[PDB]
């Protein structure tokens, strides 16, 4: 825009221009049987699927030669080649950049980007974990074998942490104290701002700004989060009541180091981590292949509805919890709508008469819903990061807000718009008596609920999605004007 | 109980202005022109659909408040030329942003960072210190002006903070000059008890607006309180929208006889109401054909003319939120209320409290003040006031239940023209 | 005449609806107008001699009309002056200023643009340090200093530092000064050191004689100031983020992949530490000659000055706005010239 | 016209010139995107196996037009309610595929195509006095030509439709069309001219009016292209229309619910016949080798439990296998188990509990060289592909078929005639899409 010669007309012609070569370039490269990997107007990352260099070199003037048939004066360059790679973003990568030496031989050389972990408090045990990780990857073995090295390696050293082989300075962690310690607002939820409060209350040489304070997490049997439990290494040598906190080190330190490098790997994810370590996975549990196998919009129902809350009422009577999560509950002729008898044998009360409770229960989970949304939660995509933070920052990215913790990761939402859309479509859901109706009872089922005797269940069920009805016709999610986008 | 056998009723908590008798006398709303304060901005009366947010769109928002805010003090100011807060700067340089804090808890001057504007900064933030700065008051999301020094491109030294710039006051028409005072009670929610739901204060207050006679009566939510013990433990016997229902015919009725205009105002504690702020006015009640030109359902914020006179009103409790993160050098309720009054915000406070959801798009078409109020209306549960802050009166009647216990309301008299003395007297009393 | 008033952008009248070239810059004008595409021999016809110095240079010449200038072609360039700077600074945590502490200066008097890198690619040095306002230089510095038997002059006072500093600018006389961030941060600090210090002659960093200093940055930015006016200004920061891709740009990632070397960084806590012992200021002063040292190999390894000699050549506009990189004018100079010879009428400045 | 009606749709078929402006829901919005997908995608695979002219594609077209209750018949009777919106989701629906498909060419003329074939369909189901109202409509302006006037010119008339007799003659009624429209009829000499208007008979008259059709898409999609970059910013919609065109249109195996009870033995049975190529390569591999690699291994094992093998059976009949070879029991459970146990859960990425449909295979994860999954008939070289065929000692004739098939990129179809060759049957009677489809049918013709 600054330009001189700016002309919005050309430039946009240009781009358009240029988006169609590129998406006429990924077609063709697909039609060869090779993967693009990434592309963007300066760059295009290919899959060759080759283990021959020469191959390589084949495919590539190839790839030239089909690209410059249907583009002349589109001449193009291989600028490297890559003999592994592990990519989780452009610039965000580990490769085996090969530089041919002639005559078919070449070279090999590590080439990490992007892959430095802005915190420095992190101890040695997972710098080992993920230095390892790291050379597992850029060994040129193939898939299942680097996958069984890492396995071996992760639980050996899940056993050597709970066997308490693991040398101590291992498990010390440094961070520096970038103010006075009683003025972080933060401070409660800080390990090392505890260790420097305690420092300067024991009565030694204060810590003040830029000094570098060494804590080691350690079970004292106080129910408290890690972060109160943070305490220096000769506080743990002197008490004799300390114990170093393994699940936390496993945790917290070995595993988020390890799954940003393992996590990538298909048939690896954060739970088998986990397992590996030693730990319980249930704590830890692309459009493209979403459209291959139906895209968002064919999912059944449990799919759909799997992450939202269910609709908990306390009975009145007896006070038990009743969780509904569909309109009918059981099977064959016993099967009757959800609210007409309590989850508790010896409960007569039906929660059908107590439907204004259950409609006052219903505002206010809309209301607790619609604040969480409204609460603006932003977490850092990155796992060595994890910032949590309310302030949206202006600073963006071409994918949205820069983490101002680590300025090289996106802020993502805690609660997104979709979550609460369909929290909203879940409880609409769990009273769709004509849905249930038709798509989740059987036949014989849908006979014996489409008599009498249901009448007043089917009209209260009505009256009670009328409720999340209301609501979502004032969401702006669930409505598309055509005119914006049709003009 | 307690309240019932209260002995304090009908005492003066607070005073201002020129004194007047024992007993207030009101014109019932006869020589009375209620409105909405016609600006360039067209108000907020009906629902907007909610519950989606981009977070490009919440950028846009912020960054086009901070470069109109920016805009307007540096014509006010003649500065030459803003700089980029992130760049270095050897000699001083004058910067525009918005105030915040470097973590998640409440500011200190110790974790404060500026944070530009798209068009001079690029959205880039930048570490403060306040070491060079002698006086200053500052809360996070204050757009701010300030003269300093960056020499290690990584920490921003202010040395002026330039003084916020309140909008100028209306000037009315000559049309509402022989128009005689006009008495205005206002009170605030929650209206019923702690432990009851039978609405005791606010028959209280039916009563004195009968009595009195005024001329407007603005009603500030909440006024089925969601944080009230029977709601949340689901002791109700009937829906939240009877309940409602059933107060608004109590005061809508009870009010016939007084002939009085009602402005009833939203809260973000209306368990019946969309939770969401600007908040839209109230739309499931339908006055009677006999009360359709008394009653006035208006947004949260509201800015309302009476006969030339600009009324300010919201139910958020700005005074609170806004406490809890205002760091000050060294009266802090006037230094909040300047503000508001300057950052020309109903609610300016940037990250929100964690009790109201805020819509920007709403809030940046419906929140700006028009000009600056003669009477601001700021209910909240710090303690009743009636100050004077740059010439606007800006009134916080408490609320008219305090847990157990009966709490206060207000009485003010304003007339167009009067003397800058728009508001003749005013007074917080005990209900 | 160029003393007559400037017309509006806007000015409309009866018989005419716009007017074009209303703001148009002199130097744009004499560049368009005598075919000047970026470096070259130039010829002037009957050349005068200036009333009054006007420059910091040795010849100086007048000539009356642009007509007078002509480009000579197919000669060779002439070899340059090339002086690589790094400087040493401190933070006052009473100021929150920087003070300059120490600047080492490497020259090379005959450096080719169309030729190799020369090998050494520096043929003198200078070195100048200077103590910390009450930071005492250890008891045997002169002592030390001259056993080191290196052209390091001590310096008393910030300010005799800078004077220093500016003489031997004057006489060296450098075409081009390279340095790391030399925009963002050298030339700032020594600007605002030169007038806090009250040091005279500030413009002998540049080679036209001016009495006011530049505005600060603004929106332009720190490169779009012409604070050494007549000079060569190469930041090997911009240079490499135009040249090389790197992790990042600090300069101790570019010597490691540029020159597969290793780079000490004294800690600023240091830095006036090592005014305890002359071994350790000689440490720290070895630091910034070193500095100075990788600017000039990267440089010269890059090749950046051949470089933008043929890209000036190529587009045809100034080589100090070729080297500052950012939103200077380089393309738009080619653009220019092609519609000016083909008879066009080239859009005006934006303002 | 019961509530919120209007004349806004006048006839059945529409050239699709005015944009919508009502207000949908994302809801209605994806279900009109996917079932006008499918609409599109029967009518190309239809053109792709019958002659566009012959009586099954038109039996077949209407078929699909029932099911997914789109508008293909008129109805004299009055704009219905139903009538109604059936027509609004035409409408709709179609500017929805405008955006889902001009951001590339391919895309444009894929769109194009299957549209035009529509509406030809669609144009040769409308009687003659629906035909003209529809020529009125559009400002189309064809005339009809009287009786008198036919017979005025009858002899000019039969010499100049080709091959029309004298008394289908008399059956037949023409359109009177200014000639700037019937250049293509009239640059050969196959349409009479009388005073500037060709005589086109009720067959010709589709192409002409298809021209015009045409036209107007090719410059509605460019102008679309033009007007994307207001879309992508709506993520609501850009899962859907930047990969619509790879969008899966079949039913659902993630949910076993009723898939019957399979005993290990049968398996090796089942890849005589019921297996589809793509699973009975793998078959063979892990038969032989005794090991499968990544790729493999997911895809074979989840179609395994898309054909009903329990977690239990399938921890059995892997650890067997792998057993025998370079592996033992330990080993099993401490590298490969998990594997299965998250192809039998349901949480991770939906590619790992979901079996793969043909788009997944054939699309995505390409095999190198030592890898065995992927679609045979996309993923080997044609002639491989030829010699396998005739191990599998099927008719010269049909292999020709199926090569042909592959030529044109029609690899499902082409799975679907070896399918209809293997079995004898002439008709399959559904379209391959899954293959665990491939293998029920194959079980319900036992
Ligand atoms: S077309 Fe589908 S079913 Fe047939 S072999 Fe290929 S992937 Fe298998
Ligand atoms: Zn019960
Ligand atoms: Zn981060």
């Amino acid at each position: 825009s600054y330009s001189r010669f700016y002309a919005k007309p050309l430039a946009a012609l240009v781009t358009h221009q240029g988006r169609e070569i590129l998406l006429h370039t990924k077609e063709m490269v697909q039609k060869m049987n090779l993967e693009v990997i990434y592309g963007d107007t300066d760059s295009i990352m290919i899959n060759t699927n080759c283990n021959n260099l020469e191959e390589v070199f084949k495919l590539g003037n190839r790839v030239k030669s089909e690209i410059n048939k249907s583009y002349k004066l589109l001449e193009i360059d291989i600028d490297g080649i890559f003999k592994s790679l592990l990519l989780l973003k452009k610039k965000k990568y580990a490769a085996l950049t090969v530089e041919p030496t002639g005559d078919g031989k070449y070279v090999t050389k590590q080439e990490l980007k992007g892959l430095d972990i802005v915190r420095r408090d992190w101890c040695e045990l997972a710098k080992q974990a993920g230095n390892y990780v790291i050379s597992q990857i850029l060994s040129d073995q193939p898939r299942d074998s680097i996958v069984e090295n890492i396995q071996k390696k992760l639980t050996e050293i899940g056993e050597n942490v709970t066997n308490g082989t693991v040398p101590i300075t291992q498990y010390e962690i440094n961070k520096a104290l970038t103010k006075d310690p009683q003025d972080y607002p933060d401070k409660k939820s800080l390990p090392h701002v505890h260790v420097a409060l305690w420092i300067n209350s024991q009565g030694g040489r204060k810590v003040k700004a830029g000094d570098t304070i060494s804590y080691v997490i350690c079970q004292d049997g106080s129910n408290l989060s890690a972060s109160q439990r943070a305490y220096a290494q000769e506080q743990l040598q002197k008490q004799e009541n300390l114990s170093i906190d393994t699940q936390y080190y496993l945790s917290q330190q070995v595993h988020p180091v390890v799954a940003r490098i393992c996590e990538p790997i298909d048939g690896i994810d954060s739970a088998l981590i986990a397992m590996w370590l030693g730990l319980d996975p249930s704590q830890f549990r692309d459009e493209e292949n979403d459209a291959l196998l139906g895209g968002p919009s064919q999912l059944t129902d449990e799919e759909k509805y799997r992450d939202c809350e269910r609709f908990k009422f306390f009975c009145p009577k007896c006070g038990t919890e009743n969780i509904y999560d569909n309109v009918f509950d059981g099977s064959g002729l016993q099967i009757e709508p959800g609210l007409k008898r309590c989850s508790k044998p010896e409960c007569d009360a039906s929660p059908l008469d107590y439907v204004i409770q259950v409609h006052n229960k219903l505002l206010l989970d809309i209301r607790r819903y619609i604040k969480k949304y409204y609460s603006g939660w932003l977490v850092c995509e990155e796992k060595t990061c994890q910032n949590r933070t309310r302030r949206l920052p202006l600073s963006f990215s071409r994918n949205g807000p820069i983490c101002q913790a680590c300025s090289k990761a996106t802020l993502r939402s805690e609660y997104p718009e979709k979550a609460l859309y369909t929290q909203l479509c879940f409880y609409r859901f769990i009273f769709d008596w004509d849905y249930a109706l038709e798509k989740v009872v059987s036949e014989q089922e849908r006979g014996h609920l489409k008599k009498k005797l249901f009448q007043e269940s089917e009209n209260q069920y009505k009256k009670l999605k009328s409720t999340v009805d209301q609501v979502l016709s004032r969401s702006g999610y669930s409505e598309v004007n055509l005119s914006k986008l049709f003009q | 109980q307690k309240y019932g056998s209260r002995t304090n009723r009908g005492e003066v908590v607070t005073t201002y202005g020129e004194l007047q008798g024992t007993t207030w006398n009101g014109g019932s709303g006869s020589n009375t022109n209620v409105e909405l304060f016609t600006s360039l901005d067209e108000p907020l009366t009906k629902m907007y659909k909610f519950m989606f947010q981009k977070l490009m769109d919440i950028r846009e928002v912020v960054s086009i408040k901070i470069e109109e805010l920016g805009a307007s003090l540096k014509d006010h100011f003649q500065i030459d030329e803003f700089t980029s807060v992130s760049l270095p700067a050897q000699e001083t340089v004058t910067v525009l942003g918005q105030i915040g804090c470097d973590s998640n808890g409440k500011l200190n001057s110790k974790s404060v960072i500026l944070e530009g504007d798209r068009e001079h900064s690029a959205g880039m933030q930048v570490p403060v210190d306040l070491s060079e700065l002698k006086d200053y008051s500052l809360f996070p999301g204050q757009v701010v002006i300030m003269e300093g020094t960056n020499s290690t491109g990584r920490r921003f030294v202010p040395t002026k903070l330039y003084e916020g710039v309140p909008l100028p006051f209306h000037q009315p028409s000559k049309e509402f000059e022989e128009c005689p005072q006009q008495m205005v009670i206002t009170a605030c929610g929650p209206f019923t008890t702690s432990d009851t739901i039978t609405y005791d204060a606010l028959k209280d207050l039916i009563d004195i607006v009968n009595r009195d006679r005024p001329d407007i009566c603005i009603l500030l939510g909440p006024f089925l309180d969601a944080k009230h013990e029977q709601i949340e433990n689901l002791q109700l016997t009937v829906t939240f929208e009877d309940v409602f229902k059933r107060c608004l015919k109590m005061i809508i009725e009870g009010t016939r006889p007084s002939g009085c205009h009602l402005v009833i105002v939203p809260s973000l504690r209306d368990v019946h109401h969309d939770p969401v702020y600007p908040q839209p006015p109230f739309s499931c009640f339908e006055p009677a054909k006999e009360d359709k030109e008394r009653v006035h359902f208006v947004a949260d914020p509201c800015t309302l003319s009476v006969n030339g006179v600009v009324i300010g009103m919201t139910s958020t409790d700005l005074l609170f939120h806004m406490g809890a993160e205002e760091i000050s050098s060294s009266d802090r309720f006037s230094r909040i209320l300047r503000h508001i009054l300057t950052q020309r915000s109903y609610y300016p406070l940037y990250p929100p409290n964690e009790e109201i959801n805020i819509d920007y798009e709403a809030l940046y078409s419906y929140t700006p003040m028009p000009v600056t109020p003669d009477v601001f209306i700021v209910p909240s549960e710090l303690r009743y006031f009636i100050k004077d802050v740059t010439g606007c009166i800006c009134i916080n009647p408490g609320r008219l239940t305090k847990g157990l216990v009966g709490g206060t309301y207000a009485r003010f008299l304003v007339k167009s023209g009067a003397m800058r003395s728009t508001c003749i007297s005013a007074q917080v009393v005990r209900v | 005449s160029a003393d007559s008033p400037q017309l509006p952008q806007d000015l409309k009248g009866e018989t005419f609806s716009h007017v074009f070239g209303t703001n148009t810059s002199s130097l744009e004008l004499f560049l368009l107008s005598r075919k000047i595409k970026g470096p070259s021999w130039l010829e002037i016809k009957s050349p005068q001699l200036s009333s009054q110095p006007m420059s910091w240079c040795k010849v100086e010449a007048v000539v009356t009309r642009p007509d007078q200038v002509s480009v000579v072609k197919d000669l060779a360039p002439p070899p340059v002056v090339v002086l690589s700077l790094s400087m040493k600074t401190v933070q006052n945590a009473k100021t929150h200023q920087n003070e300059i502490v120490a600047i080492a200066a490497l020259v090379h008097h005959t450096f080719p643009l169309d030729k190799a890198p020369p090998q050494p690619p520096f043929q003198t040095h200078f070195c100048v340090l200077s103590k910390l306002n009450d930071c005492i230089f250890p008891y045997d510095y002169n002592e030390a200093v001259k056993q080191k038997n290196a052209n390091i002059e001590i310096a008393l006072t910030e300010r005799t530092l800078l004077g220093f500093f500016l003489a031997k600018i004057h006489k060296i006389d450098p075409d081009v000064i390279v340095g790391h961030d030399i925009y963002g941060f050298d030339l700032e600090v020594l600007l605002q050191r030169i007038n806090s210090c009250k040091v005279p002659f500030w413009s002998k960093i540049g080679r036209l004689r001016r009495s006011v200093m530049p505005k600060l940055g603004g929106r332009s930015g720190f490169a779009e100031r012409n604070a050494a006016c007549g000079r060569i200004i190469c930041d090997i920061e911009i240079s490499a983020k135009e040249l090389i891709r790197c992790k990042s740009y600090h300069l101790s990632e570019l010597v490691h992949q540029i020159l597969k070397a290793e780079r000490v960084v004294i800690p600023p806590e240091n830095i006036r530490n090592a005014y305890n012992d002359s071994v350790h200021l000689l440490y720290m002063l070895e630091n910034t000659w070193i500095d100075a040292k990788f600017i000039l190999q990267i440089m010269c390894e890059l090749n950046v000055l051949p470089l933008a000699l043929q890209i000036t050549n190529i587009a045809g506009n100034v080589m100090s706005r070729t080297l500052m990189g950012g939103r200077s004018e380089r393309n738009e100079y080619l653009l220019l010239h092609a519609f000016t010879e083909n008879n066009f009428i080239v859009p005006d400045k934006p303002v | 016209t019961g509530d919120r009606k209007g004349d806004l749709y006048p006839s059945s078929l529409q050239f699709y010139q005015h944009p919508p402006t009502e207000n949908i829901s994302l809801i209605e919005f994806e279900t009109f995107a996917i079932e006008r997908l499918k609409l599109l995608k029967a009518v190309e695979n239809l053109g792709v196996s019958y002659v566009k002219n012959s009586e099954e594609y038109s039996k077949k077209l209407e078929l699909e037009l029932r099911k997914l209750k789109f508008p293909y018949r008129p109805l004299h009777e009055e704009i219905s309610d139903d009538v109604y919106d059936l027509r609004r989701k035409d409408h709709i629906s179609h500017f929805i595929l405008r955006l889902a498909y001009c951001q590339s060419e391919d895309l444009r003329r894929w769109f194009i195509q299957q549209e035009m074939d529509l509406f030809k369909f669609r144009f040769g189901l409308l009687t003659k006095e629906s035909v003209q109202e529809f020529l009125k409509l559009n400002d189309l302006q064809y005339v009809a030509i009287s009786e008198d006037e036919k017979n005025m010119h009858k002899e000019d008339l039969m010499n100049s439709s080709f091959g029309l007799s004298l008394t289908k003659m008399e059956d037949t009624e023409f359109y009177k069309v200014p000639f700037q429209a019937a250049l293509d009829l009239v640059r050969p000499r196959k349409v009479f001219l009388w005073r500037g208007f060709a005589f086109i008979p009720h067959k010709d008259i589709v192409s002409i009016v298809l021209n015009d059709f045409r036209a107007k898409l090719s410059k509605a999609l460019a102008l679309s292209a033009r007007s994307l970059p207001v879309v992508q910013s709506d993520e609501r919609l850009q899962p859907l229309l930047n990969h619509l065109s790879h969008s899966y249109i079949g039913q659902d195996f993630s949910s076993q619910s009723n898939t019957g009870k399979i005993s290990l033995e049968q398996i090796d049975g089942f890849a005589a016949k019921s297996f589809p190529l793509c699973m009975r390569q793998l078959h063979k591999s892990l038969r032989e080798n005794h090991h499968l690699r990544h790729g493999g291994r997911m895809q074979y094992g989840l179609f395994l439990k898309g054909i009903g093998l329990t977690l239990e059976q399938a921890l059995q009949f892997w650890r067997l296998e792998f057993t025998k070879g370079k592996v033992d029991s330990e080993k099993f459970d401490k590298v490969y188990a998990y594997s299965i146990r998250h192809n039998y859960g349901k949480e991770g990425k939906r590619t790992d509990y979901t079996p793969y449909s043909c788009m997944k295979v054939i699309l995505s994860n390409p095999p190198s060289q030592g890898d065995y999954h992927g679609c045979p008939f996309r993923h080997s070289d044609p002639e491989l592909l030829k010699q396998k065929l005739q191990s599998f000692k099927v008719p010269s004739s049909g292999i020709n078929q199926i090569l042909e098939l592959v030529k044109g990129m029609h690899y499902q179809l082409a799975c679907q005639k070896y399918f209809e060759l293997t079995h004898s049957v002439d008709d399959c009677g559904f379209s391959l899409n899954h293959p665990n489809q491939y293998f029920a049918e194959s079980q319900k013709l036992l």
